[PDB]
């Protein structure tokens, strides 16, 4: 196989919007997308975002403060979706940010829109014209645990991924 | 957050950084590399969209071509640092330069036709609002509080000695030395590599730069250490790789640092670095030297080797003519020293007075940038 | 015969080999290969003795664990080294020691805590009368008769790169590369399984290296050659197997010499080897870079596949900058230049005078191999 | 050949030459240095011999310690000047100096103990038949033909200025002048690796003198000839390296010569030497000032850059008070006019009269060169 | 390997000789050797300077006038041997002299001679005390060529090797 999907420019379009961020004013910065859900939408012919489900930064400040929980919460096993996560954590020094795509397989998934996405990576990732660091987990524990996240960093060189857990 | 930031972009020959100000130290630091189509690519499918710059592009060195955007400390292809400045706002700062005014940073005695032109780029290519060119060693003696003095300055890519009398740098007391963190590195491996460890290959090339902040040691005897070396006992010291194994290193521990000081390991017959920092004293005023000795600095990135300072002063001694005090400054941030000294000084409010701006650089043009300073 | 013949060992990776002196090539070649239980031995009756060194154990090498004394041009474990010497002289050579002096072989920069102790080891372990230690890079261009030059060597186990001015290498021109001869032995197995023939033990791998010398060739370019290959005709090349079934190659005669040149085809991101040579000529002097290229020697295992000459001759042309002559230094001799140049200059008389002998070793003790060269 | 053909040392801080009478020019040219161990030699088997003379010892300065003989146009240490004289006749010369007297040069205002000692070395060290001390500068005026005037020495290693009015130097008209030959090349090296080219071993040093006599040119008007210079178009100039790359200078063509002109470029508030020059002439006595602008002769190591006679002129007309002529005297042999001027009236008959002998030194003693001079 | 020869005083005897000149009236001018050449005696215990074969400057002007020609012509690549020879040769002020020793070391030369000759070069410079500049051909092609005497000069500045070949 190749590249099961061709592109429908949504991605792109929210892609965009997250790169530069599209943001000013303290009312639109906690509006930001710390995460957004993305999946093929019927017959899979097209890629696009998904309006439902999607995480932003201004969350921790607002009322959750753990989005990288409620994205647990938010991808069963059950349903197999694309993500866009922003790693937003702290190295001894300061906080970043680095784009990393995170893919959610899990093998569980009911087969057939699971074996669509499964085939679709190379495609997905075609239209990401590479992509700096990726996170993949087919279950909840690998998603749900802090330790995998901060493997893409180093780790030893992190002591908080978000400020606390670690 | 809104007034204006100040976004610091740091460069050299490798390993360049950047942040904010009001920050103790830059936010993200990455490698100085871009990559084109070598040896035709490797096979199957060749044409495609290649010119990566950051890390990820280490990976891809050996199907890409890599060219240095900066060679110890100037710019010679301005096409490859371009891409640099856009990776670095766009995708590692995640910061839009428009809200931010941008700093960079110049080696000593950069040369006047660069000057003009980075401007350019700047107010044309990028349409930044405020930006400001500052000097690596100024600044790091600047941040201890003292005017006076030489600084040591070890870059991230290039290794520099500029002493600076009263904000103006001696040109006639300053020397270019190609050695200072990158070269080290690659250094390290190669030495790790006669023991008996396998490095073939450039990609296990980064795993010892993890080795070299927590491995490197400077002894306080060079000669007296080899001996005690010999029997193995203590000396051993351990190490985390990826996979699981840990590569001991002994004896290793202080020879490393000792190229530097003493170049016959490499194979050059070039005389060390301290005693080059020496012979820009002997160079300078006769009546200065003594204050020049109480105002040395020590700077940047791999100075934080533990044991260096305690090596330093035996072999200053030993350079030294005597019956004089020779005195160290030591800046717990010396690291980040060079940074940090550009970060602070970038959005107090009288520091608006002095930027250069874009609206300037439209009216008197090129010129504007030697006019303005001093 | 009695005066002191001279048994020089010479040893690498693997194929390692002896003689006596005055000899124009050694008188016999080795595996070099140690083995003891593995995977419990196989069944019935386990405990036995076990330590093969030759090619006794090579058979033996689905029931015996194998460990490499040598990796590549160094000693790691000294226990299988051992068993290596004593075989060799009772066993290989079937000479006593004690009536002729041996000399050992060394590979360029080789750890100086080892140099120690091998002499150590044939002064009290062998009772050897005589010993020298001696560089295979150094001897190979010695014996073209010229001391300023560039060797490539291709050795039976590894390949290094070491230009030599006036008896003296440079540490900072040397580089390690892993693949020489055995490793080119199992690529081309691994090329010959790729077309349609079974090779699925380790028992006929050896039955490859009697194909190397007779069928390996080099072509002189590459792409055009491959167009040739397909339509087939002349191509096809005959081989003995001892079976009695001929194995034909096409257009493999070529194409396995090219993975030293073209990496790419095994899977390495990894620069050609010719490629190497070139990045230690751009380190050195400019001055004598000219000389070099007049200068450069093929010696060693693998060199004496035909056609490598034609080979060399286009590509370093097409990295040299131009404008200059590049001329290479071709010995008759070259597959044994690395052993020749040892057994000559062993037994003259005034080699008497320079010999280190058992008698200095008990007063001065390790410390006397560092003192007496040069 | 046979009568006494005058053999001719030349002795400054770098760069000196000797050769015979009846020559247009000296017949060889070498470096003043000598080496002994530095850093312990650098590693296996220290103690040798070792104090080279020559160009030999340039490739060997980076494990010799260099030591100067002569430090700006005076001797301080005899060890070093001793090994100097041997070399030059029996290796540099090949000519024996019992067959011919040999005349040696001095800087002007010469201190008087070295002027007895050295004159004792030749009688008693070499045995010498006879011998002759000159200054440089009032040869140079000599050989013009005129007696009254000033000089500005150009030398291989120092420049002095000179005012001679009949054979006799004006002691309160004379200054030391650091800057003239050697120095200059190390500083063409140092605005070169300013652009962009590579630089940091003493080895390569040497490969700019030969860039320095090709490519030295002298500007008509230095400000408005730096704004032809950033257009570039034929300013570029091709030069040849030993390897085979062309180094282009552009702007560099007329700044190398200019710092001499203009000290501030190197980080001196000293005044220029042209400058220099004019101040001799304020101090000196009024009346002749006129005839002294006629009587200016440029003379030896550098002046040979192209353009500099232009430029001379330029500067002294706006330094002079106006309303009258400034000429300066150009010799065709101006760079070999110290040496010529002391080779041609070595030989004749007449100057056999005035020759300082063997045989009347060991009558008077040390007193003897005082006495018959004037 | 280190220095396969000790030295016999010989070659010291000889080289003392040319050092000094030994010569003062024009009879002995002339027969100052231009070129000597040197070989390793049987059993190559001792260095030596061949009786035989030698070039004197004297034979410029009393008959042959391209010593280095005749050189070529004595040096085949079949025999091997080490040489002194002096420069002699004009750069655009006046001539000087550069002593260099020049390394016949053919490859096609018998092996047995050749390999102790090959094998010796740093016993024989041993005794040299490091020698100032070298020339070094197996061919005569290169040991003919005028060039690669005038390598040595710079090259860049030398208009006549002999005063007439350049």
């Amino acid at each position: 196989m190749a590249s099961g999907v061709a592109v429908s420019d949504g991605v792109i379009k929210v892609f965009n919007d997250m790169k530069v961020r599209k943001s000013s004013t303290p009312e639109e910065v906690k509006k930001r997308k710390k995460a957004v859900l993305f999946c093929l939408s019927e017959d899979k012919k097209n890629i696009i975002l998904e309006e439902g489900k999607e995480i932003l930064v201004g969350d921790v400040g607002q009322t959750v403060d753990d989005p990288y929980a409620t994205f647990v919460k938010m991808l069963p096993d059950k349903d197999c979706r694309y993500a866009l996560y922003d790693a937003t954590y702290e190295t001894k020094e300061s906080k970043k940010e680095d784009l990393v795509f995170i893919f959610w397989a899990p093998e569980s998934a009911p087969l057939k829109s699971k074996m669509i996405y499964a085939s679709s990576k190379d495609a997905i990732k075609k239209k990401l014209t590479g992509i700096k660091h990726e996170l993949q987990a087919n279950c909840y524990e690998e998603v749900k645990d802090r330790c995998t996240l901060a493997e893409k960093l180093g780790g030893s060189a992190v002591i908080s991924l978000e400020g606390k857990p670690l | 957050d809104d007034d204006i930031a100040a976004l610091v972009v740091d460069n050299g020959s490798g390993m360049c950084k950047a942040g904010f100000a009001g920050d103790d130290a830059p936010r993200a630091v990455f490698p100085s590399i871009v990559g084109r189509p070598r040896h035709q690519g490797v096979m199957v499918g060749m044409g495609q969209k290649d010119s990566y710059v950051g890390d990820e592009a280490q990976s891809k060195r050996g199907i890409l071509t890599l060219k240095y955007p900066i060679e110890h400390g100037i710019v010679t292809n301005w096409d490859d640092m371009e891409k640099i400045w856009h990776h670095t706002f766009y995708n590692e700062l995640r910061v839009a330069p428009e809200e931010h005014p941008v700093l960079l940073t110049e080696a000593p005695l950069n040369p006047k036709a660069n000057r003009e032109k980075m401007t350019q780029i700047m107010f044309e290519t990028f349409n930044t609002p405020a930006m400001y060119v500052a000097i690596q060693a100024v600044l790091s003696l600047y941040a201890s509080g003292r005017t006076t003095g030489i600084v040591m300055d070890s870059g991230d890519g290039v290794t520099h000695t500029v002493p600076i009398y009263e904000g103006y740098a001696l040109p006639h007391a300053i020397l270019r030395l190609d050695l200072a963190g990158r070269d080290l590195t690659d250094y390290l491996m190669k030495i790790l590599t006669e023991r008996g460890y396998s490095f073939t290959t450039t990609a296990e090339r980064e795993i010892v730069r993890d080795i070299k902040e927590k491995l490197c040691y400077v002894a306080l005897d060079f000669e007296q250490e080899m001996a005690t070396a010999a029997s193995s006992s203590s000396l051993e010291k351990s190490y985390e790789l990826p996979d699981g194994q840990v590569i001991t290193i002994g004896n290793e521990r202080f020879r490393c640092p000792e190229a530097l000081f003493q170049p016959s390991f490499l194979g050059m017959e070039s005389c060390g670095i301290h005693e080059t920092t020496f012979n820009s004293i002997m160079k300078c005023d006769v009546d200065i030297r003594k204050d020049l000795y109480a105002n040395t600095v020590l700077s940047g990135g791999t100075t934080m080797y533990p044991g260096i300072a305690d090596r330093m002063q035996k072999e200053i001694t030993a350079l030294a003519p005597s019956t004089m005090k020779i005195k160290i400054i030591a800046p717990p941030e010396r690291k980040y020293s060079v940074w940090i000294g550009g970060s602070i000084l970038a959005s107090l409010s009288t520091f608006q007075q002095m930027w250069i701006s874009k609206q300037e650089y439209d009216e008197s043009g090129p010129s504007i940038v030697h006019r303005k300073c001093f």
